[PDB]
């Protein structure tokens, strides 16, 4: 009986032409072709988002039917882009987006836009089960069509239902969607909110046709049935007659930026900072200003000046083992590993979603289970030695291998390469000025300068710091470290003969007997905990309580080591790019007490040392021997001294601690549940909320850590080797990365030959890269030499990068230098060294027996003369069959 | 000036239309890791090991990239159905000028040419998205309106322009006076030459062309008969429209008329039509079109008025494909019949 109900009478009986060529017909629109394709590309900035209901707030809103403010709830957010325009209304304080997101729906995308760090928007979450939630502005935009009509009358009745169960605060305003405002049944849904809350309805100008959506905004204050019936005239109005023509509308843009917030700041001591400050600004006072938009609410904002354009996300890709690999192409992971990013872009994204980061200061009773428990362990390996210094000669040597090669400056000798760089006498001078001015007290030297790298698949697609932040100090202050403190790095000082809990030192080949030989503990299982965010959740009390080898040092060394922790950790500053209004990234200048770094060298010494403390701290509440009413003042240092100097060195006996990871295996089960006191410190999970219990492992052979799941095997000889492994996707998609120095064809050649002969020493038991390995070591010349550098962990031992003979190369480090193997008979066919087992690595991503590996993997030769014609005939290579 | 523009489209719809068959052909291909990976980790039933990880993106960007091929089939079917709809008045004006000046091309032969062969490839194509998910769909993706919804779209589109595509271009006259058109005594040869000037064929059988004449005897006077003594059709084998092109002349065919008005001799109607049974990759529609008013004498005096009836309709008939002419048209104002006659014998001799 109504009127758009022959919408769906035509527009069902008729043909497709008609509904195609009606549905464009006469309607307004916005010219997007653009930006569809100019925010592919990959641009961050253009002021408006890829969606298109922002020009519909852009009419409704500053039609003035309504004005945001406070708090908005977004809702089916999709792209977005509703919420990117509702930021740049100035009275908006906060914008939670959420959204569905899944297979067969539309996930969101991360574009900086102007008012950058004030969105939260939250993919996942469906809001069929949401818990209603207080804000200042409602929207919802869930909006599917059906054939019969009464089909999506029951979806609008149940986001009635969502919407009119959730606005319950009684807020200040709304936009809500409707799909279907033709029914009685409507208005009676409505006029309760009408003679309570207000509102109406006004169609949308620039939908699009064969739709008949409009908005229950909070504005349009008529007598519904006037206003359902005016636009339910312009219904039929707009039904039919001839193909009247587009007209277009120019689109949306704001520009760029990130919007001012309030801060949590901390005053900082200005006497340990300032003068650098004076030398920065001192140094660029005319484009030195202070920028009031600062993104930076836990970090201190002190300033800022314009900057170059530096940096790059475009990090190409390898072609030789790109042109090795057929299967290799088609899957995701291999290129879900790619490009990561040090643009400022990427850096102020991963700064904002995982660096700028308050935390609570736990109790005073947790900080004297920091000391003693600190002290005890300092003074435990203070019994065995003493402090010591070590030289610059060891230092211009350990680079001389391969120890860093992070060449990037601050000072005015902006040279290529470190390995050079050492070639000076000068920086020898200003290094011995810095230790004129930390010797007697000043600093100018120390600043760091980070970059994010972040591990993304596809741009602009959903993931906070799937790779961590990494922070740059100058190479001077990095000796200044190493003189400093760096005798850790060097003399085992937590390796396992010394301090008895972890395994540094010792290579990523030997590991899987330390924990097999910890499969003879009593008791409980593999307890493997992981925590999220390491190095962002360590507290000022963890390195206050760091300074505690200040009691063993020799004076003036206790000076310099002393003053460093001072001066780089205990207050320390960076620089940070940060893109702003026409691509001018204007840098600032940041500072915080509180965390630690992740580039220097000393840091395995605070991290494996910080979470031995916390695991003996864990494990000591495995035992029950403390319990949750001790964590105010006190109630004995002798119970915990005790349980040390009974107990404590047995404990840690048992466990393995690299870096952040931990593998420990207790006596009981009780350590699954020991938990309170951990969230007090705040050292939270990875997995599992924030008091649920842990899980472990009876078994042992697939316990993960350092991204290693182990694995035993034997031989035909019927030997015991215990082998590392990973999933074979985030392997080959290493080599398949070029990382922006490998310029030549010479370059990428060796490189992949460094990935073939890491390959074949450590992961030789699978079929595949075998079949990669021993036919890329045929295309490169033998001629040549492998350098490079693969992996990134301390574990990476160097070992595979000689010319020699592989055969050799196994059978030294996997014969001869295993104390854990007992019989060396020598290997003499590594082609007769078996394998592992088939199912087995299937579950780790082979695809064996598939038709493409089978396919190419009967033709070889011909695959690598392809690249022995792309690299000259001039060479010398070898069979491999 | 237009040659070339609409050559530039056809190179368009080329260079889309291999750039989408390549990603169609990798597509398969992920899927077929996808149906490798779920069919290898669901066998071994001997949590969250991030196998279900994994296979959640690889299903999530499959989906993700099976939306992209449907956008931009989409792109390129809005661009072919513009290059369709202003390839259509080419068609009838030039037919207007074509059958015009008959008083006494293969641009687009090729144009239908490769018109059909990118409207057919896109739809063999298109009819196998399908077994794309025939091996496991399982996903709340656009599969279903895509296949279904675009293939009716472009189903129409070609069943329109198969529609409109069957056209003459030789009008009947006489063996006898080879300079005037539209007349045939009974008995004369019906001397035309049309075309399936859409130059695709299935190469599986020498099809062949049925004439019918005469819809309709309508109010006036249904005329009294004849009855084609000649044949009514020829037979095309595959290999010669691919040799020669598709061509149609019923050529020097005879009549018999039957025995046992204002309007007379030179006033009467006999429109033919042609049955054509066309079939390509399965799609059948027939295809039927008629012809110009032709008039049909028995003497050498009917020349005379039947050509002044000529002009006297062929400038003075707008809507002129129609049954039943002569009856109220207006006379003659000869600002171009001066030039049409200038043109006879002016064009014989001065
Ligand atoms: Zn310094
Ligand atoms: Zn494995």
């Amino acid at each position: 009986e109504t009127l758009g109900e022959k919408w769906k009478a035509r527009l069902n009986q008729m043909s497709a032409l008609e509904f195609y060529s009606y549905k464009k017909s006469g309607i307004t629109e916005v010219c997007r072709e653009e930006a569809r394709r100019a925010l592919k590309d990959g641009v961050a900035t253009g002021g408006h988002a890829v969606s298109r209901g922002s020009a519909k707030l852009r009419w409704l809103v500053e039609r003035g039917y309504l004005q945001p403010y406070g708090k908005v709830v977004d809702l089916g957010c999709g792209r977005g882009g509703w919420s990117y325009y509702a930021a740049t209304i100035r009275k908006v304080q906060e914008v939670r987006g959420y959204t569905k997101g899944g297979p067969g729906h539309e996930e969101p995308m991360l574009v900086q836009s102007y008012g950058w760090n004030i969105v939260r928007l939250k993919s996942g979450v469906d809001v069929f089960h949401m818990a209603a939630e207080p804000c200042d502005t409602l929207l919802c935009d869930i909006g599917e069509s059906s054939s019969s009509p009464e089909v999506e009358e029951t979806r609008t009745l149940r986001v009635l239902s969502m919407v009119g169960d959730w606005l319950e605060k009684r807020p200040g305003a709304f936009c809500i969607k409707v799909l279907c405002p033709y029914t009685s049944t409507m208005m009676e849904t409505m006029e309760r909110l009408q003679r309570r809350h207000g509102g109406g309805l006004v169609r949308v100008p620039l939908s699009r046709n064969s739709t008949h959506e409009m908005y229950w905004v909070s504005g349009a204050k008529s007598n519904i049935i006037k206003s359902v019936s005016t636009t339910s005239q312009l219904l039929l109005g707009r039904m039919d007659g001839p193909r009247r023509p587009v007209k277009y509308e120019e689109d949306v843009n704001l520009g760029s930026g990130t919007r001012a917030v309030a801060s949590c700041a901390e005053a900082p001591n200005m006497k340990i900072i300032g003068r650098r400050i004076e030398r920065i600004r001192n140094e660029h006072a005319e484009t030195w200003f202070l920028d009031e938009n600062h993104p930076y609410r836990t970090w201190a904002y002190h300033g800022s000046y314009e900057a170059p354009t530096q940096g790059s996300a475009s990090s190409l890709v390898n072609g030789v083992v790109r042109l090795l690999s057929k299967p290799w192409d088609v899957v995701t992971g291999v290129t879900g590993i790619a490009m990561t990013d040090t643009t400022p872009y990427g850096q102020q994204r991963v700064f904002k979603e995982k660096v700028d980061t308050r935390v609570p200061d736990p109790q005073e009773g947790t900080r004297q289970v920091m000391n003693i428990v600190s002290s005890w362990l300092w003074k435990e390996l203070g019994k065995r030695k003493r402090p010591r210094v070590c030289t610059k000669e060891e230092f211009i040597n350990k680079v001389r291998s391969n120890a860093a090669l992070g060449a990037i400056f601050e000072e005015e000798k902006e040279w290529k390469t470190a390995v050079e760089a050492v070639n000076d006498p000068r920086f020898w001078a200003l290094v011995d000025r810095e230790r004129e001015h930390h010797l007697r007290g000043e600093c100018h030297s120390c600043v760091y300068n980070m970059m994010g790298k972040r591990e993304k698949k596809q741009g602009e697609f959903g993931k906070a710091k799937g790779s961590r932040a990494i922070w740059y100090m100058w190479l001077g202050a990095r000796f200044l470290e190493f003189e400093a403190l760096g005798f850790l790095n060097e003399d085992h000082w937590m390796g396992r003969e010394n301090s008895g809990g972890g395994v540094e030192g010792l290579g990523l080949q030997r590991l899987g007997y330390i924990l097999e030989e910890m499969n003879r503990a009593p008791g409980g299982k593999m307890y493997a905990d992981d925590t999220a965010g390491w190095d962002t959740r360590i507290s000022k009390f963890d390195l206050e309580n760091e300074a505690l080898i200040t009691n063993q040092m020799e004076e003036g060394h206790r000076t310099l080591a002393l003053a460093v922790i001072k001066y780089t950790y205990q207050n320390k500053v960076v620089k940070v790019l940060r893109p702003a209004e026409g691509g001018k990234t204007v840098m600032d200048i940041i500072s915080r007490q509180d965390q630690r770094g992740s580039g220097q060298v000393v840091t395995y010494a605070l991290n494996t040392f910080t979470n031995l403390v916390v695991q003996l701290i864990r494990n000591m509440e495995a035992e029950e021997v403390l319990e949750m009413q001790d964590l105010w003042l006190l109630r004995k240092p002798e119970k915990v001294t005790r349980w040390l100097q009974s107990n404590g060195w047995d404990r840690l006996k048992r466990m393995a601690v690299s870096g952040d990871d931990c593998v420990v295996k207790p006596i009981d089960d009780r350590f699954a549940h020991a938990l309170r006191f951990l969230n007090d410190m705040g050292k939270v999970r990875k997995d599992t909320q924030e008091w649920k219990p842990s899980t472990g492992w009876s078994n042992w052979e697939e316990v993960p850590f350092c991204s290693h799941h182990f694995n035993k095997l034997y031989l035909k000889d019927g030997r015991s080797i215990v082998v590392p492994c990973r999933h074979q996707d985030e392997l080959i998609g290493r080599a398949r990365v070029s990382p922006g120095a490998g310029w030549s064809i010479r370059e990428t050649a060796c490189l992949a030959k460094s990935y073939a002969q890491m390959w074949q020493l450590l992961y030789f038991h699978r079929r595949d890269l075998r079949l990669m390995a021993n036919a890329i070591c045929s295309a490169v010349p033998v001629d040549w030499v492998p350098t490079g550098r693969t992996t990134w962990s301390i574990h990476g031992k160097g070992e595979w990068m000689t010319t020699e003979d592989m055969l050799m190369v196994w059978n030294r480090v996997w014969i001869e230098e295993n104390d854990h193997m007992e019989d060396k008979t020598p290997v003499t066919k590594w082609t007769d060294i078996p394998y592992l087992g088939k199912r087995e690595d299937l579950w780790c991503g082979s695809l064996i027996g598939h038709r493409p590996r089978t396919t190419w993997a009967e033709n070889i030769k011909d695959t690598v003369n392809m690249v022995r014609r792309i690299i000259g005939d001039e060479e010398k290579y070898m069979d491999y069959l | 000036s237009q040659q070339h523009e609409i050559e530039s489209r056809i190179l368009d719809l080329r260079a889309m239309m291999e750039k989408l068959v390549k990603s169609i052909s990798q597509l398969k291909d992920q899927q077929d890791v996808f149906c490798f990976r779920y069919k290898i980790q669901a066998k071994g039933k001997t949590h969250q090991t991030k196998e279900q990880k994994i296979l959640q993106e690889t299903l999530n960007e499959l989906d993700k990239r099976r939306k992209e091929v449907l956008d931009a089939s989409k792109a390129l079917l809005g661009r072919l159905t513009t290059l369709i709809e202003l390839l259509l008045p080419k068609l009838e004006e030039w037919k207007a000028q074509q059958q015009k000046a008959c008083i006494r091309l293969e641009q687009l032969e090729t144009w239908f040419t490769a018109g059909a062969k990118l409207l057919f490839h896109l739809r063999q194509l298109l009819k196998e998205l399908k077994g794309l998910s025939c091996l496991v769909s399982y996903q709340d993706d656009p599969l279903t309106k895509g296949v279904d919804l675009r293939n009716a779209q472009v189903t129409e589109l070609l069943q329109r322009l198969l529609h409109r595509a069957f056209v003459v271009e030789t009008q009947p006259c006489m063996p006898q006076t080879p300079h005037r058109p539209l007349i045939l005594k009974t008995g004369s040869k019906f001397t035309v030459r049309t075309r399936l000037l859409v130059r695709l064929q299935e190469g599986n059988e020498s099809l062949t062309v049925e004439v019918s004449i005469d819809r309709n005897p309508p109010q006036l006077q249904g005329f009294r008969k004849f009855n084609i003594l000649t044949s009514n059709q020829k037979t095309l084998t595959p290999e010669k429209g691919q040799s020669q092109g598709l061509i149609w002349d019923f050529g020097y065919l005879t009549l018999v008329e039957q025995r046992s008005g204002p309007l007379g001799v030179t006033e009467e109607l006999h429109i033919i039509s042609f049955t054509v049974k066309y079939t390509y990759q399965g799609l059948k529609q027939e295809l039927k079109t008629d012809t110009l008013p032709v008039v049909i004498i028995s003497n050498m005096n009917q020349l005379s008025i039947a050509w002044a009836s000529v002009l006297w309709f062929n400038l003075l008939s707008p809507n002129l494909q129609n049954q039943q002419f002569f009856s109220n048209p207006p006379k003659a104002p000869w600002s171009l019949l001066g030039p049409a006659l200038s043109w006879q014998f002016s064009s014989y001799v001065g």
